[PDB]
DNA sequence: GTACGTCCCGGAAGAGATTCAGAG
DNA sequence: CTCTGAATCTCTTCCGACGCGCCGCGGGACGTAC
RNA sequence: UCCGCGGCGCG
C-alpha cells in the first residue's frame, strides 16, 4: 500500500521473502564458479539462518529486526495470540448494520420495547427504506431515493415508522458476562441523541448509567425475525439460567417507595373507620382526609383456586392499612392476601413475585411487574425521602467507652513496662480489647438509633419502629447494609497494613465527625490494595472462564431418555453445625432413579 | 492589609492553624531543572561543559593530533513562539561551539605545538523552554515528564521464601551503576558464594580475588580469623582466647593451671566464662582429637626433601600431622569455622572451584564474555581492566558513590566513579555478615532508595550519546589525517546529535501529548513523577508492593491522586511543598522546635534522617510561645503512631496542607469523604472543560489565587503603575514613579490571546478584567484566562440542586436538569475543529484547486468565491463544499467515434474536502501555505497584503504609544528647571533638543533621552524591513506537496440528553430528560430548584461531604440575598457596613481579622455590589469548619436551622409529608460529548487483507462481535441469526450483493456460501509444507 | 541536492542431565 | 567395585481480560554516481 | 490511506 509521499510501507512478509530470494540467487551465481568450499558452507548457512527466520522468527537465539528495534512477524506470529487469525479476525469479526451511542433511563417505557435515535432510524434502516420506497413508486431510479433520504423530506419519516412497527433489535454491552448479555426489543421511534432503555432490564446488564455504551444490531433475514421473536425478548427471560430466583427484581428505588409504603405508625390522622373496598382507599388517600399509612379495618375480597381450575370468591373483613390496599388493587386475582401484610422489604417481594410466576402463569407476571414498577416509581417520588446532616445520631455514650477502652491500654501498656508481659500477647489482648469495644458501640448506636422513636399513642407514651431516613434506606434493601451504616456513624474499626497484620492504634472517628491526616492515611492503604485487586482479579477471571467454556463446546443434549439404573447418592450438607442448605433448594429440578420410600418401608 | 485588587472581593476564610510558609513558586521543578542545562557553569558542574570535558578532549593513534574543547555559546532562536507553532517549525536555537585542532611535528610530544587554527561551528540544534515550561516540536506543543528510576549504589535484597520451596531465605547483593555493566552476588541451597554478570551463566566468587592479584593465604586471612597450634613435647598446646567459645561444642575437659573449668560431656555456662576471664588464662592442654576437623590454611614445604607437605585449604589427618611434627613445624594455622558464628563459605567456595591460577581466571572469564574465541593473555588482561576499571564504560555518579560509601559505613563520602578492590572485598565482607546474622536487609519501597530525573539529565544522556558516536567517527576520521589541509569541520558532522535530540524529544515514551483543557489540568500535568520509561519498569513486571503506598510517603507523594485502571500507583503525583534536593532525592519542610519554643525557621529534612528524629502532627493546638499545651502529642519515630512525652519532639510538621497534592487539595469537605470517592472526583476535576461564561465557586478552599497566578494562562502584570488605555485586544500600563529604569523607562505593553485553535479542540480566550483608571501592583492579574475570574479559578458552575427520587427519571445515577439551565445559557460551550487539505504531486499532473467543479449546481457554489476558497463568515453545515479540490485522474484516451457514444445517453473528478457529517458551525479563519514559486492567487495576495497591514499598523500604534509615553516624561523631567508651561509646545514636540538651558544631571538625562529615542527610530526601521522581508516570503513545506489550505471550523455545543455531568465528589452520571420550567418542584417563596439528584448513592457511595457542601452553599446564598434585598432599596452605607461585619466576625478566633473601617465609601460599595451573588467561603482542606460554625452562620440567615426546607411539587400541587434539603453545589461539565460517540453504518467501505468492514469512528466503520459475544448467542437456541450474521453481514461478497438485491426488492432469502477469511487462513497454512485441502461433498 | 543500487515476572509444565541408594 | 535406577535438580516454553475514544510517528542507511 | 508501533483517556 502507498501511504502519503514518495515512500511505500513495506510489509514484513515482502522484506523476509526478498532476502531469501536474494540469498538464494547468490548461492546460485556462486556455486557457478567452483568456489572454495568454505565459503559455500558459509553462505549455505546464512541462507538456512534466514529461511528458519522467515519461517518462525523469534525461536533462535537473536531473533531479526525490522526498522530500529521490533522484532520482524512471521507467519508462525501471524497465526498465534491476539495478533493472529484464529481468535481476532476468524471467530469474531466486525459486522455491518449496528451503531453505538450512550444510554439513558426513560421510565415510562413497557419492558417489551426501547426507545431509539432517530438519525440511528434512518441510518441503519436505509435499504428497507429503499424497498418500501420503490414499492410505493416514488422514485423511478435509486438515485431520487438517494436525494431523498439524504433531504429527509417529510415523506420519508411516516415510511420509516411503517417499517419499524414490527422488527426486532438486539442491544448489547461490551464486556458481557452470560447469556443475558444479549436481549432483543421492539424499537419505537424517540427524538434525541441517546438510547432509551428500560430500568428493570438495567439490573441484568449490571449496568449503571456512567456512560455505558450499547452497541445496536439488526437481525436481517425473515428466519431470523421469528428466532429473535420466540427467543431473544426480555418477556421469555423471567428467571435466570444459574438459579432459578428472578432476574427481574426491582433493584433500587421501587422498592425503597414500596418499603416506605407500609409501616404502620401507632398514631396519624385518620384512626378507627371501616371501608367498603380498595377502589375508595385511593380516594380517601389523594383527598388528604387520611394518611398514607395508617390502621383501618376494611374489607377485602380476593379470589383462589383451591378448586380444579377454577377461582373461589370468598369475602373477610381484614386489619390492614391503607397503602396495603393500595398495593392490593394492582396484585393479580390468583395470589393470597397473606402476601402483603409484611414490612416487603427486597427479599420479600422478590419471594412473592417468585411464587406469583409459579402459580399464575407468564403473562399475568410480566403485567404485574411492568404496574408494580409505575405504581413504586409513582408513590417514592410523593413521599420525598431525602437524607440529611443532622439525621445521623452519634450515640453519647461513645466517649466514655473511647476513655474506657484508653485506660485499659495504658494499663495494660504500664504493665508491659513491668516487665511481666511478652509482645505477642499483649498484642492479641489489645486487639481483643478494642474488639471488644467497636461491637459494645455499634451495638449501642444501633440500638439508639433504629428505634429512638418515641410517642405519647395518646395516652401515657409508647414506643414503635424509627421512621429515619438513612434506617429506612438501609434496611429495605436497596442499598447498604449495617457494615457502610456502621462505618459512617459509629467509629470504623480496625484497618490493617500491608504486611497484613492490625496498626495497634484504631480509627477513634465516623465520618460525620473529622478526621486526622495519619487515619486518612491508613485507611488509603486498603483504598489501594482493593482497587489493584479488583483490577488484577478480572483480569484472571476472563482467562478462567474461558478454559471453561472452550472445553465443553460440544456437548450437546442429542437423546430423550437413555434409560438407566444407576444413580448418586444425594444427602443435605452438614458441616458440623447448623444445616447449610436442605433437601429443598438441592433435589428440586431433578428425576428420581430408585423410587422413594417412607419409614413406612415397603410404602 | 490587603492590596487595592483584593479590595474587590475579599473572601471569608475558617481556620485557627497560623500558618507560617506560603506556598512557593509552585512550577518549580521543570524550571530549576532546565536552568542548569543552558547556562555557561564556570569551572564545570551537572551541564553541558561537563560533558565535553567528560568526552571531548580526545588524542589520536600518536598522530601528533588533538582536539580540545574550548567554549560554547547559543545564538537567538530564529523564530518566536508564535511563528513556530503557527507554522511548523521547532521553537530551537543554534548551537555555536569554538574548537581547537592542534597537529604536532615529530621528535617531541610534550612540546609546544607547532600550528593552531580556531574558528566557530555549527552543531545541532537544541528545543528551548518557553516561558510555561513547554516544548514545541513540529507545530505541536509537548510536555516532558519527570521519571522515577531505581537509585545507583549496593543493595541488599531477600527474595522471601519462594525459591527452592523449603523456607531457606536466600540472599543477594547487587550493584548496579549509573552507566555499565551490573554485577551481583547470591547464594545457593548448598550455601555458595556465586558471581554473576548481566544475568548470565553462575560463577563461582574467587575468580574474581584470585584475578585482582590475591593469592590464597592472603584471601583466608582477610576472610577469617587465625588461630595457632603449637607442637610441644606432648599433645600441641594451644593459645586461648575466652570470648571465642559461645557456643562451641566441647569434646573433653577444659582445665588450665591444674584447676579443672568445664566438665567432660557438658557444654560452658556464662559463670564459666566469667570464671576463665577471672583467671586470665591463656594456654590449655588439647588433645589430639580436638584438631580432628580443622582445615590447614596456608602451605608448607619441607626443607630437605623440597616437596609440599600440606595444599592450602584441606583437612588435616593424623598422618599428615605425623608428617608435619617430624618436618619440624613449630606454628600450625587453621580456621576458626564455628556453625553459628562464622560459616565456611569461602572455604569451601576455594574447595570448590575448578582452577587456581590467574591467568585461568581471566582464561575463564573472556570465554564466558566472548565464546568461542580462543583466548590471549593480553586481550584477558585489556577486557578485564575494561570492564570495571575504564573511564569510558564504567562510571558511577557522584549520587552513587555517596550511597555506596553510605551503605557500608566509611568516612570519606567522595571518591572517583569507579570501584576498587577494597570496595568489592567489603561489599563481600558486608554479605557474609549478613548471612552470619549481624545487620539488616534493605527494602526497596523506601523513598531513601528511589531518585527523580527531569528534562536536564535525561537531555545530557542523549547528548553524550550523539557526542561519542561522532567522537568514533572523528577518530576514525582522524586516523587517516594530513597536515592541515582540512579546516576543522569536515569531521563533525550534525546529523549524530541532531537525529538524537530529535529522536529523544519526538519519539519517547516520556515526551508525551500535553493534554491541556483547564488551568487545573496542566498545574497537574508538568508535576507528574512517571515509573515507566528507559531503565525503569514494566506494566506487566509490577507485583504489588511496587504499587502499594510506603509509609515513608507522608508529605513528599500524593496518596489518593492516581490515574485508576491498569496502572494504579505508577504514576503518583508530587506533593504541594515537595521540592527536589541537591542529589536528586525528594524533601519536605519542617519547623525546628527548641525545648519549649516552636521557632519559626525551616529546615529541610530528606527521606532517610527522618526516621531517626521523631516528628509531630501539624493540627495539634499550640500556646503563643510554642509549649504544647497538652503533656503527650501524638507523633511518628519510625513508621509507627505513638504518644509521647512533653518534650522528646526536634521538628515539627510546617502546616496541614502538605499531606495531599495539587489535584486533589480544590476538593472542599475532603476530611468527611472516603479515599476511593475522592480519587474518582479528582479525577473528574482534572478533565473538566471550559465554559462559556465562568462563575466563581461558592465553597472554595482559599489556594484558587495561587494556582490561577502560577499558570501559563493568565497575564499576570510585570510592574506596577496605573492602567491607560484598556481594549479587548491590548492593555497598556503606565509606570509609577518608584519602578523605573533610569533610562528607557517608558511604558509597558502587552498583546492578549484572542480566539484561536487550543490542543484538546477546545477554545482558550482572554478577557480584559481591569477598568479604566485603575492602578495596579506587582504581580497582580490583568486579564483571566479560560474558567477563570478575577485571579480566581472557576471551573464550572453553581446551582441550586435538591435531593429526592423523581418519578423514575432519577434511577440510579441519572440528572434531570430543567428548561432554566439552558435558557440563561450557562453551559454552553465553544469548540474548535481544524481541516486540512494537501495539494500534492502524482502522476499525470498536477491537481487544481480552483472553483471550477462539474456534476453540481448553483446551490453548491452559491457559497464560494471565483479562487476556491469559502469566505470568512459563511455559515457553513453539512453538506457544503469548503475547498474546491479536484485531481485529474486522466485516461480520458479520446476517440472520434466512441467518446460521443457517451453523449448519446443521457477526466476530473472531485476530492474536495467534505464537513463531518452532523456538526454545524461557522469558519472563522482561513489559512494558505504555498511553495515557493509558485503562482499565488488572488485570495492568498489578499490575504499577505492583510498581514503586512496588521503588522504595520500594530508597529505604527505601539511607536505612536511609545513616543507619546516618552514625551510626557520629557514634559514630567522638564516641570523641574527650567519649565515653560506654554513657550516649550509652542511647536510641536519633534524638536525639544535645540532648548536652551544650563548643563545639570537633568540636561544630560534630556540627552540620553535623545540619544535614545534615535537609536530606536533607526531599529525601529531596521525590524520593519526585517519584519516585512519575513512575512513575505515563502516557507518550507513537506517534500511533494505544493500547497495547504487550513481551514478553521468553529461549532457551538449546547447541553442535551447525553452529555455526562459531574460533581467533586465523585457523584457523576449523565443527564436524562429536560424538563419545563413549572415541572420541577418549588419552594415557599416561589423560587424553582434546577437539578434534582438521587439520595441512593450517599449510604454506599459514602461520600458525606457533598452533604455538607450542599448547606454550606445554602447559607452562601441566604447571606447574598439578604445583601440583594438590603441593596435593591436605596439604603445608606452604615447599615450594609455593620451587616457585613458581622458576616465576615461570625465565629470563634481566625486568622481573617478583617476590619471595615479602613474601607473607602465608594470601595464598600462596590465590595457590597460584586457581593450580591452570594459569599465565596474559604475552607482548607483538614482544618475546615465544623458543624456549629455552619449552625451559627444559618441562624444569621432566616433559613430555617436544621437545613431542611417544605417544598411543593410542581405536577399535582400538594405538600411533601417529609421535608427535602436544598442548597448550592458546584457542578461540572466534562468533555464527553454525546455527540462524538454516536455512531452508524449501513454499508461502507471494506479492507484490503480480507474483505471485513472497517474499525472506528473516523473511518466510517462498525461495532466489533467479539468472541465471549458468540458464547452469549450460542448460549440461547440462537442458530439461524449467528450464521447469518457472521457469513453475509460480515464476509461473504457474492453472498452480501444478493442479500442486497434481494432486500431492495422486497424479498428476505439468504445464501450463505463460504467466508473468505477462512480461505485466508488456507492459504496461509497451505503457505507452508502443510498439505491443507477440503475432501468431497 | 537527488535518483538509484544494495543491504539489513511468577507460575506451571515437561525434557534432559545428575545423583546417590542400594542391590548384585 | 559396578550397574541400574527411581528420584531429584536444572534448563527451556507459554500464558497471562474485552470494547471503545483521542493524539503522535512510521524503510532507513550508506554509498554511487547524476 | 485502509496497516503497524507508541502514549493518554472512558467503560
Ligand atoms: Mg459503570
Amino acid at each position: 500500500v502507498p501511504l502519503d509521499g514518495g515512500r511505500f510501507a513495506t510489509s514484513d512478509l515482502n522484506d523476509l521473502y526478498r532476502r531469501v530470494i536474494n540469498r538464494n540467487n547468490r548461492l546460485k551465481r556462486l556455486l557457478d564458479l567452483a568456489a572454495p568450499d568454505i565459503i559455500v558452507r558459509n553462505e549455505k548457512r546464512m541462507l538456512q539462518e534466514a529461511v528458519d527466520a522467515l519461517l518462525d522468527n523469534g525461536r533462535r537465539g537473536r531473533a531479526i529486526t525490522g526498522s530500529n528495534k521490533r522484532p520482524l512477524k512471521s507467519l508462525a506470529d501471524m497465526i498465534k495470540g491476539k495478533q493472529g487469525r484464529f481468535r481476532q479476525n476468524l471467530l469474531g469479526k466486525r459486522v455491518d448494520y449496528s451503531g453505538r451511542s450512550v444510554i439513558t433511563v426513560g421510565p415510562y417505557l413497557r419492558l417489551h420495547q426501547c426507545g431509539l435515535p432517530k438519525k440511528m432510524a434512518l441510518e441503519l434502516f436505509k435499504p428497507f427504506i429503499y424497498g418500501k420506497l420503490e414499492l410505493r413508486g416514488l422514485a423511478t431510479t435509486i438515485k431520487a431515493a438517494k436525494k431523498m433520504v439524504e433531504r429527509e423530506e417529510a415523506v420519508v419519516w411516516d415510511i420509516l415508522d411503517e417499517v419499524i412497527r414490527e422488527h426486532p433489535v438486539l442491544l448489547n454491552r461490551a464486556p458481557t458476562l452470560h447469556r443475558l448479555g444479549i436481549q432483543a426489543f421492539e424499537p419505537v421511534l424517540i427524538e434525541g441523541k441517546a438510547i432509551q432503555l428500560h430500568p428493570l432490564v438495567c439490573a441484568a446488564y449490571n449496568a449503571d448509567f456512567d456512560g455505558d455504551q450499547m452497541a445496536v444490531h439488526v437481525p436481517l433475514t425473515l428466519e431470523a425475525q421469528l428466532e429473535a421473536r420466540a427467543l431473544m425478548m426480555s418477556t421469555n427471560n423471567i428467571l435466570s439460567p444459574a438459579n432459578g430466583e428472578p432476574i427481574i427484581v426491582p433493584s433500587q428505588d421501587v422498592v425503597l417507595g414500596l418499603y416506605y409504603m407500609t409501616r404502620d405508625c401507632v398514631n396519624a390522622k385518620g384512626e378507627g373507620m371501616v371501608l367498603t373496598g380498595p377502589k375508595e382507599a385511593e380516594r380517601l388517600y389523594r383527598s388528604g382526609l387520611a394518611s398514607l399509612h395508617a390502621r383501618v379495618k376494611v374489607r377485602i375480597t380476593e379470589y383462589e383456586k383451591d378448586a380444579n381450575g377454577e377461582l373461589v370468591a370468598k369475602t373477610s373483613l381484614k386489619d390492614t392499612t391503607v397503602g396495603r390496599a393500595i398495593l392490593w388493587m394492582i396484585v393479580p386475582k390468583g395470589l393470597p392476601y397473606s402476601i402483603v401484610n409484611q414490612a416487603l422489604g427486597k427479599k420479600a417481594i422478590s419471594k412473592m413475585l417468585n411464587t406469583c410466576y409459579r402459580i399464575l402463569g407468564l403473562k399475568p407476571t410480566v403485567i404485574f411487574a411492568d404496574q408494580i414498577m409505575y405504581t413504586g416509581f409513582a408513590y417514592a417520588a410523593r413521599s420525598g425521602a431525602s437524607v440529611g446532616i443532622d439525621d445521623m445520631v452519634i450515640p453519647e455514650k461513645k466517649h466514655e467507652i473511647i476513655s474506657e477502652a484508653e485506660a485499659e491500654v495504658a494499663e495494660i501498656q504500664e504493665q508491659f513496662q513491668s516487665g511481666l508481659v511478652t509482645a505477642g500477647e499483649r498484642y492479641n489482648k489489645v486487639i481483643d480489647i478494642w474488639a471488644a469495644a467497636n461491637d459494645r458501640v455499634s451495638k449501642a448506636m444501633m440500638d439508639n438509633l433504629q428505634t429512638e422513636t418515641v410517642i405519647n399513642r395518646d395516652g401515657q407514651e409508647e414506643k414503635q419502629v424509627s421512621f429515619n431516613s438513612i434506617y429506612m434506606m438501609a434496611d429495605s434493601g436497596a442499598r447498604g447494609s449495617a457494615a457502610q451504616i456502621r462505618q459512617l456513624a459509629g467509629m470504623r474499626g480496625l484497618m490493617a497494613k500491608p504486611d497484613g497484620s492490625i496498626i495497634e492504634t484504631p480509627i477513634t472517628a465516623n465520618f460525620r465527625e473529622g478526621l486526622n491526616v495519619l487515619q486518612y492515611f491508613i485507611s488509603t492503604h486498603g483504598a489501594r490494595k482493593g482497587l489493584a485487586d479488583t483490577a488484577l482479579k478480572t483480569a484472571n477471571s476472563g482467562y478462567l472462564t474461558r478454559r471453561l467454556v472452550d472445553v465443553a463446546q460440544d456437548l450437546v443434549v442429542t437423546e430423550d431418555d437413555c434409560g438407566t439404573h444407576e444413580g448418586i447418592m444425594m444427602t443435605p450438607v452438614i458441616e458440623g453445625g447448623d444445616v447449610k442448605e436442605p433437601l429443598r433448594d438441592r433435589v428440586l429440578g431433578r428425576v428420581t432413579a430408585e423410587d422413594v420410600l417412607k419409614p413406612g418401608t415397603a410404602d | 492589609v490587603y492590596s487595592y485588587t483584593e479590595k474587590k472581593r475579599i473572601r471569608k476564610d475558617f481556620g485557627k492553624r497560623p500558618q507560617v510558609l506560603d506556598v512557593p513558586y509552585l512550577l518549580s521543578i521543570q524550571l530549576d531543572s532546565f536552568q542548569k542545562f543552558i547556562e555557561q557553569d564556570p569551572e564545570g558542574q551537572y551541564g553541558l561543559e561537563a560533558a565535553f570535558r567528560s568526552v571531548f578532549p580526545i588524542q589520536s593513534y600518536s598522530g601528533n593530533s588533538e582536539l580540545q574543547y574550548v567554549s560554547y555559546r547559543l545564538g537567538e532562536p530564529v523564530f518566536d513562539v508564535q511563528e513556530c507553532q503557527i507554522r511548523g517549525v521547532t521553537y530551537s536555537a543554534p548551537l555555536r561551539v569554538k574548537l581547537r585542532l592542534v597537529i604536532y611535528e615529530r621528535e617531541a610530544p610534550e612540546g609546544t605545538v607547532k600550528d593552531i587554527k580556531e574558528q566557530e561551528v555549527y552543531m545541532g540544534e537544541i528545543p528551548l523552554m518557553t516561558d510555561n515550561g513547554t516544548f514545541v516540536i513540529n507545530g505541536t506543543e509537548r510536555v516532558i515528564v519527570s521519571q522515577l528510576h531505581r537509585s545507583p549504589g549496593v543493595f541488599f535484597d531477600s527474595d522471601k521464601g519462594k525459591t527452592h520451596s523449603s523456607g531457606k531465605v536466600l540472599y543477594n547483593a547487587r550493584i548496579i551503576p549509573y552507566r555499565g555493566s551490573w554485577l551481583d552476588f547470591e547464594f545457593d541451597p548448598k550455601d555458595n558464594l556465586f558471581v554473576r554478570i548481566d544475568r548470565r551463566r553462575k560463577l563461582p566468587a574467587t575468580i574474581i580475588l584470585r584475578a585482582l592479584n590475591y593469592t590464597t593465604e592472603q584471601i583466608l586471612d582477610l576472610f577469617f580469623e587465625k588461630v595457632i597450634f603449637e607442637i610441644r613435647d606432648n599433645k600441641l598446646q594451644m593459645e586461648l582466647v575466652p570470648e571465642r567459645l559461645r557456643g562451641e561444642t566441647a569434646s573433653f575437659d577444659i582445665e588450665a593451671n591444674g584447676k579443672v573449668y568445664v566438665e567432660k560431656g557438658r557444654r560452658i555456662t556464662a559463670r564459666h566464662i566469667r570464671q576463665l576471664e577471672k583467671d586470665d588464662v591463656k594456654l590449655i592442654e588439647v588433645p589430639v582429637e580436638y584438631i580432628a576437623g580443622k582445615v590447614v590454611a596456608k602451605d608448607y614445604i619441607d626443607e630437605s626433601t623440597g616437596e609440599l607437605i600440606c595444599a592450602a585449604n584441606m583437612e588435616l589427618s593424623l598422618d599428615l600431622l605425623a608428617k608435619l611434627s617430624q618436618s619440624g613445624h613449630k606454628r600450625i594455622e587453621t580456621l576458626f569455622t564455628n556453625d553459628l558464628d562464622h560459616g565456611p563459605y569461602i572455604s569451601e567456595t576455594l574447595r570448590v572451584d575448578p582452577t587456581n591460577d590467574r591467568l585461568s581466571a581471566l582464561v575463564e572469564i573472556y570465554r564466558m564474555m566472548r565464546p568461542g574465541e580462543p583466548p590471549t593473555r593480553e586481550a584477558a588482561e585489556s577486557l578485564f581492566e575494561n570492564l570495571f576499571f575504564s573511564e569510558d564504560r564504567y562510571d558511577l555518579s557522584a549520587v552513587g558513590r555517596m550511597k555506596f560509601n553510605r551503605s557500608l559505613l566509611r568516612e570519606e563520602i567522595e571518591g572517583s566513579g569507579i570501584l576498587s578492590k577494597d570496595d568489592i572485598i567489603d561489599v563481600m565482607k558486608k554479605l557474609i555478615d549478613i548471612r552470619n546474622g549481624k545487620g539488616e536487609v534493605d527494602d526497596i519501597d523506601h523513598l531513601g532508595n528511589r531518585r527523580i530525573r527531569s528534562v536536564g539529565e535525561m537531555a545530557e544522556n542523549q547528548f553524550r550519546v550523539g557526542l561519542v558516536r561522532v567522537e568514533r567517527a572523528v577518530k576514525e576520521r582522524l586516523s587517516l589525517g594530513d597536515l592541515d589541509t582540512l579546516m576543522p569541520q569536515d569531521m563533525i558532522n550534525a546529523k549524530p546529535i541532531s537525529a538524537a535530540v530529535k529522536e529523544f524529544f519526538g519519539s519517547s515514551q516520556l515526551s508525551q501529548f500535553m493534554d491541556q483543557n483547564n488551568p487545573l489540568s496542566e498545574i497537574t500535568h508538568k508535576r507528574r513523577i512517571s515509573a515507566l520509561g528507559p531503565g525503569g519498569l514494566t506494566r506487566e513486571r509490577a507485583g504489588f508492593e511496587v504499587r502499594d503506598v510506603h509509609p515513608t510517603h507522608y508529605g513528599r507523594v500524593c496518596p489518593i491522586e492516581t490515574p485508576e485502571g491498569p496502572n494504579i500507583g505508577l504514576i503518583n503525583s508530587l506533593s504541594v511543598y515537595a521540592q527536589t534536593n541537591e542529589y536528586g532525592f525528594l524533601e519536605t519542610p519542617y519547623r525546628k522546635v527548641t525545648d519549649g519554643v516552636v521557632t519559626d525557621e525551616i529546615h529541610y529534612l530528606s527521606a532517610i534522617e527522618e526516621g531517626n528524629y521523631v516528628i509531630a502532627q501539624a493540627n495539634s493546638n499550640l500556646d503563643e510561645e510554642g509549649h504544647f499545651v497538652e503533656d503527650l502529642v501524638t507523633c511518628r519515630s519510625k513508621g509507627e503512631s505513638s504518644l509521647f512525652s512533653r518534650d522528646q519532639v526536634d521538628y515539627m510538621d510546617v502546616s496541614t496542607q502538605q499531606v495531599v497534592s495539587v489535584g486533589a487539595s480544590l476538593i472542599p469537605f475532603l476530611e468527611h469523604d472516603d479515599a476511593n470517592r475522592a480519587l474518582m472526583g479528582a479525577n473528574m476535576q482534572r478533565q473538566a472543560v471550559p465554559t462559556l461564561r465562568a462563575d466563581k465557586p461558592l465553597v472554595g478552599t482559599g489556594m484558587e489565587r495561587a494556582v490561577a497566578v502560577d499558570s501559563g494562562v493568565t497575564a499576570v502584570a510585570k510592574r506596577g503603575g496605573v492602567v491607560q488605555y484598556v481594549d479587548a485586544s491590548r492593555i497598556v500600563i503606565k509606570v509609577n514613579e518608584d519602578e523605573m529604569y533610569p533610562g528607557e523607562a517608558g511604558i509597558d505593553i502587552y498583546n492578549l490571546t484572542k480566539y484561536t485553535r487550543s490542543n484538546q479542540n477546545t477554545c482558550i480566550n482572554q478577557m480584559p478584567c481591569v477598568s479604566l483608571g485603575e492602578p495596579v501592583e506587582r504581580g497582580d492579574v490583568l486579564a483571566d484566562g479560560p474558567s477563570t475570574d478575577l485571579g480566581e479559578l472557576a471551573l464550572g458552575q453553581n446551582m441550586r440542586v435538591a435531593f429526592m427520587p423523581w418519578n423514575g427519571y432519577n434511577f440510579e445515577d441519572s440528572i434531570l436538569v430543567s428548561e432554566r439551565v439552558v435558557q440563561e445559557d450557562r453551559f454552553t460551550t465553544i469548540h474548535i475543529q481544524e481541516l486540512a487539505c494537501v495539494s500534492r504531486d502524482t502522476k499525470l499532473g498536477p491537481e487544481e484547486i480552483t472553483a471550477d467543479i462539474p456534476n453540481v449546481g448553483e446551490a453548491a457554489l452559491s457559497k464560494l468565491d471565483e479562487s476556491g476558497i469559502v469566505y470568512i463568515g459563511a455559515e457553513v453545515t453539512g453538506g457544503d463544499i469548503l475547498v474546491g479540490k479536484v485531481t485529474p485522474k486522466g485516461e480520458t484516451q479520446l476517440t472520434p467515434e466512441e467518446k460521443l457514444l457517451r453523449a448519446i445517453f443521457g477526466d476530473v473528478k472531485d476530492s474536495s474536502l467534505r464537513v463531518p457529517n452532523g456538526v454545524s458551525g461557522t469558519v472563522i479563519d482561513v489559512q494558505v501555505f504555498t511553495r515557493d514559486g509558485v503562482e499565488k492567487d488572488k485570495r492568498a495576495l489578499e490575504i499577505e497584503e492583510m498581514q503586512l497591514k496588521q503588522a504595520k499598523k500594530d508597529l505604527s500604534e505601539e511607536l505612536q504609544i511609545l513616543e507619546a509615553g516618552l514625551f510626557s516624561r520629557i514634559r514630567a523631567v522638564l516641570v523641574a528647571g527650567g519649565v515653560e508651561a506654554e513657550k516649550l509646545d509652542k511647536l510641536p514636540r519633534d524638536r525639544w533638543l535645540e532648548l536652551g538651558l544650563t548643563d545639570e544631571e537633568k540636561q544630560n538625562q534630556l540627552e540620553q533621552l535623545a540619544e535614545q529615542y534615535d537609536e530606536l527610530k533607526h531599529e525601529f526601521e531596521k525590524k520593519l524591513e526585517a519584519k516585512r522581508r519575513k512575512i513575505t516570503q515563502g516557507d518550507d513545506l513537506a517534500p511533494g506537496v505544493l500547497k495547504i489550505v487550513k481551514v478553521y471550523l468553529a461549532v457551538k455545543r449546547r447541553i442535551q440528553p447525553g452529555d455526562k455531568m459531574a460533581g467533586r465528589h465523585g457523584n457523576k452520571g449523565v443527564i436524562s430528560k429536560i424538563n419545563p420550567i413549572e415541572d420541577m418542584p418549588y419552594d415557599e417563596n416561589g423560587t424553582p430548584v434546577d437539578i434534582v439528584l438521587n439520595p441512593l448513592g450517599v449510604p454506599s457511595r459514602m461520600n458525606i461531604g457533598q452533604i455538607l457542601e450542599t448547606h454550606l452553599g445554602m447559607a452562601a446564598k441566604g447571606i447574598g440575598d439578604k445583601i440583594n434585598a438590603m441593596l435593591k432599596q436605596q439604603q445608606e452605607v452604615a447599615k450594609l457596613r455593620e451587616f457585613i461585619q458581622r458576616a465576615y466576625d461570625l465565629g470563634a478566633d481566625v486568622r481573617q481579622k478583617v476590619d471595615l473601617s479602613t474601607f473607602s465609601d465608594e470601595e464598600v460599595m462596590r465590595l457590597a455590589e460584586n457581593l450580591r451573588k452570594g459569599m465565596p467561603i474559604a475552607t482548607p482542606v483538614f482544618d475546615g469548619a465544623k458543624e456549629a460554625e455552619i449552625k451559627e452562620l444559618l441562624k444569621l440567615g432566616d433559613l430555617p436551622t436544621s437545613g431542611q426546607i417544605r417544598l411543593y411539587d410542581g405536577r399535582t400541587g400538594e405538600q411533601f409529608e417529609r421535608p427535602v434539603t436544598v442548597g448550592y453545589m458546584y457542578m461540572l461539565k466534562l468533555n464527553h460529548l454525546v455527540d462524538d460517540k454516536m455512531h452508524a453504518r449501513s454499508t461502507g467501505s471494506y479492507s484490503l487483507v480480507t474483505q471485513q468492514p472497517l474499525g472506528g469512528k473516523a473511518q466510517f466503520g462498525g461495532q466489533r462481535f467479539g468472541e465471549m459475544e458468540v458464547w452469549a448467542l450460542e448460549a440461547y437456541g440462537a442458530a439461524y441469526t449467528l450464521q447469518e450474521m457472521l457469513t453475509v453481514k460480515s464476509d461473504d461478497v457474492n453472498g452480501r450483493t444478493k442479500m442486497y438485491k434481494n432486500i431492495v426488492d422486497g424479498n428476505h432469502q439468504m445464501e450463505p456460501g463460504m467466508p473468505e477469511s477462512f480461505n485466508v487462513l488456507l492459504k496461509e497454512i497451505r503457505s507452508l509444507g502443510i498439505n491443507i485441502e477440503l475432501e468431497d461433498e
